[PDB]
């Protein structure tokens, strides 16, 4: 009836402005955009909240990086859409890996190392990701662990430097007593080249992308082979017999977050 | 010939310790290469009274 | 390669090997690493000529 038809048009016309602004989203709009998809309840739809956050950092390597400042944005604050971004995440990156899709892996593991730089992904995660990467190394997981690391050895390095020093170890020794070729010969030389090079061609997070200060933000941990999930379908948009409950407790959240004499010398 | 003696910042870390400041190795050359290597599965045993020369 | 183009027998001896150890203070397993390089970048190299 109206309150159905009224659901559904919130669904439509919502969803289609969330993405808008998803790819929208720039950095001298970084707070205008994320003011934004709070003047639209981002929550109310969560579900496809973090799905055009990762669809950007998906399809767009040099997005990905925007893309996770507005989930650090919503992330400090709500955690649990972070959350639901980052555990899709992982489902993606094991999606690219364990069915050998080098792009679905890089892209993934792209928005995984934003998210570790913004620090809102924990370290041992990393480290495992890291670590499934190098195991059997070859050109494919070699270029995965390196292209991770070429903009998430900084963070690592940073809170655990033993991350760093073990990674150095371990390329060193499975591309130094092994059989590769000059692919994974010089992803090795590239990667002691960012480490040699101090992370000064790709530091933790280029302005705007952190602000967000110290203590005021979430990093929670949900890892690679921990059997998380999407909770995705949120996708598809549900049926509300609490709408207005919910409505006004959701408005209210987002109201409540917001002489001429040195001549002559 | 010039000598390279690295100073230490804390006295935590062990005395071999590789740190950042020697250059990583990152040692790169072809397919690496292989031995006249003698392959176990033939025979080789260690008597053992002889373990590591002073690993006490 | 003034050895390998008047063919002679090759010897190597690696030395100065505290440099590895009082001087570079380098643990053993990249210890290692740097003696197979040099083996192997010499080696490498006789293949050359």
């Amino acid at each position: 009836k109206n309150s159905l038809a009224y659901q559904r048009m919130s669904w439509e016309a919502l969803k289609k402005s969330i993405n808008g602004l998803i790819n929208k989203v720039n950095i001298s709009n970084i707070s205008i955009i994320i003011q934004e998809l709070l003047q639209e309840n981002i929550v109310r739809g969560r579900g496809l909240l973090s799905r055009s956050v990762l669809q950007a950092q998906s399809a767009s390597p040099i997005f990905t990086h925007v893309y996770a400042a507005l989930v650090a944005i919503i992330n400090s604050k709500f955690p649990q859409i972070g959350e639901l971004i980052l555990k899709r995440l992982i489902l993606n990156f094991r999606k690219g890996y364990r069915r050998n899709d080098k792009q679905l892996c890089l892209t993934a593991s792209k928005f995984v190392a934003h998210l570790i730089n913004q620090n809102v992904a924990h370290e041992v995660l990393c480290l495992e990701m890291l670590t499934l990467l190098l195991e059997r190394p070859t050109d494919d997981s070699v270029e995965v662990a390196i292209g991770f690391l070429k903009e998430c050895g900084l963070k690592l390095t940073q809170v655990s430097p033993r991350g760093i020093n073990a990674i150095f170890e371990r390329l060193r020794n499975i591309l130094h007593e092994s059989e590769i070729d000059k692919r994974v010969q010089y992803m090795i030389e590239v990667m002691f080249a960012v480490r040699k090079d101090g992370f000064k061609d790709h530091p933790i997070i280029l302005e705007g992308l952190d602000l967000v200060e110290e203590d005021d933000q979430f990093t929670h941990m949900l890892p690679l082979e921990d059997d998380y999930n999407p909770e995705d379908v949120l996708n598809v948009f549900k049926m509300d017999p609490n709408f207005m409950e919910n409505e006004e407790k959701y408005k209210a959240i987002k109201k409540e977050i917001l002489t001429e004499i040195n001549l002559v010398s | 010939p010039n000598v390279v003696f690295i100073k230490t910042e804390d006295p935590d870390l062990p005395a071999f310790y590789f740190d950042p400041l020697i250059n990583p190795i990152s040692h790169r050359h072809s397919v690496k290469s292989q031995e006249p290597l003698p392959d176990d599965d033939e025979e080789f045993e260690l008597p053992e009274f002889v373990e590591p020369f002073l690993k006490d | 390669k003034h050895a390998v183009q008047e063919r002679l027998a090759v010897t190597v001896c690696i030395n100065k090997i505290d440099r590895l150890i009082l001087e570079l203070k380098l643990p053993p397993t990249d210890a290692y690493y740097k003696l197979r390089h040099i083996v192997d970048e010499v080696n490498g190299l006789i293949s050359m000529y």
